[PDB]
């Protein structure tokens, strides 16, 4: 079980474990049932020394799961700043979309993630971005309460 | 100290989320709903076996660190 051990591995932050493994020759881009990657539980539970070990490593850092979701989706979705930087330096795509047009700047803005919304447009983030459901990341931001949030959203133009 | 982490699981798929505690849970059952394609209201979500309104906060609910919120398909 050199994958199914490295995914369960890299969540919960058995950072030791993960390296054990990666040295013994597990695959990196190892994926479960659900399409995850040991980066995407990485980046999903705010392990940042393990993303930044998965990536130095050669893992995908525009691995997509089940449903298109990137290690930077489960890292905007917990607000989590550096490991999006990180990825953002690594070269994920800012503007990924999912199977059904979600951006990580629309999960940002519909979570109430300030700091990664500003950080999201500093990389790049398309504002008219639409998804299935035609909505804008202002949309869902004006939609969610995040007023504060749709102003910078607005200022983007 | 604001904020909360939440872990959402339907058996088969566990994301984590990240939420101010003084806000709506909407956003959440929404985002997970709709990566996966489906409208939030497709899908019953209980806390400690009991459905959750979208307009409840999780101070409401008297949610903790790390806390679980389960995902069942409806009909």
């Amino acid at each position: 079980d050199l994958g199914k051990k490295l995914l369960e591995a890299a969540r919960a932050g058995q950072d030791d474990e993960v390296r054990i493994l990666m040295a013994n020759g597990a695959d990196v881009n190892a994926e479960d049932l659900r399409g995850f990657t040991p980066l995407h539980l990485a980046a999903n539970s705010g392990h940042l020394e393990i993303v930044e070990v998965l990536l130095k490593t050669g893992a995908d850092v525009n691995a997509q799961d089940n449903y298109g979701w990137t290690p930077l989706h489960l890292a905007a979705v917990i607000g989590h700043l550096e490991i999006v930087e990180v990825l953002l330096k690594h070269g994920a795509d800012v503007n990924a979309k999912d199977n059904f047009g979600s951006t990580p700047l629309h999960l940002a803005a519909r979570l109430g993630h300030l700091e990664i919304v500003e950080v999201l447009l500093k990389h790049g983030a398309d504002v008219n971005a639409q998804d299935k459901w035609g909505e804008t990341p202002f949309d869902l931001a004006i939609d969610n309460g995040n007023e504060d949030i749709a102003e910078v959203l607005q200022k983007a133009a | 100290e604001t904020h909360i982490n939440l872990k959402v699981s339907d058996g088969s798929s566990e994301i984590f989320f990240k939420i101010k505690k003084t806000t709506p849970l909407r956003r959440l059952m929404e985002a997970f709903a709709k990566r996966q394609g489906k409208e939030m209201d497709s899908l019953r979500f209980l806390y400690d076996g009991i459905r959750i309104q979208a307009d409840q906060t999780p101070e409401d609910l008297d949610m903790e660190d790390n806390d679980i919120i389960e995902a069942h398909r409806e009909q």
